[PDB]
C-alpha cells in the first residue's frame, strides 16, 4: 500500500 | 454494505474486487494509461477502501478511509468526499513516498461492467 510524504 | 451502497451509483467504484484484478485492470492499456485509476473495497482492511491507480504501466494501491459522514482520509490528507479526492488528484499529483520518478494525476478511469 502506497505511503504519501 | 451502508457505506458501499452510495459509492455504488458511480462508474469508477468496481466493489469487491482483488488487488490482482484490480492492478491487472489498470495495467491492461500499459503505460498509455498512465493515470487511470479506479476504486475498490480493501481485502485485507474490511470496511476500508483503496484506489488503485497505473503510474507509467504499473498498478499502484493507495488506503483510502472513510468516515461515517462521507469524508474521505487519505493518510493525513482529508477531502469532504471520495469525489473531491479524485477531483483533487486529477489537477494535482499524489505525493508519492517514491517522489521524483513517482510523478502522476489521475486521468480517466476503468468502468465497471
Amino acid at each position: 500500500y502506497e505511503l504519501l510524504t | 454494505q451502508k457505506t458501499d451502497h452510495f459509492l455504488s451509483c458511480y462508474p469508477w467504484f468496481h466493489g469487491p474486487i482483488s488487488r490482482v484484478r484490480a492492478a491487472q485492470l489498470v495495467q491492461l492499456q500499459g503505460p498509455d494509461a498512465h493515470g487511470v485509476f479506479l476504486v475498490r473495497q480493501s481485502e485485507s482492511r474490511r470496511g476500508e477502501y483503496v484506489l488503485t491507480f497505473n503510474l507509467q504501466g504499473r498498478a499502484k494501491h493507495l488506503r483510502l478511509v472513510l468516515t461515517e459522514r462521507g469524508q474521505c482520509r487519505v493518510q493525513h490528507l482529508h477531502f469532504p468526499s471520495v469525489v473531491d479526492m479524485l477531483r483533487h488528484f486529477q489537477r494535482s499529483p499524489i505525493p508519492l513516498e517514491c517522489g521524483a520518478a513517482c510523478d502522476v494525476r489521475l486521468s480517466g478511469y476503468v468502468v465497471v461492467l
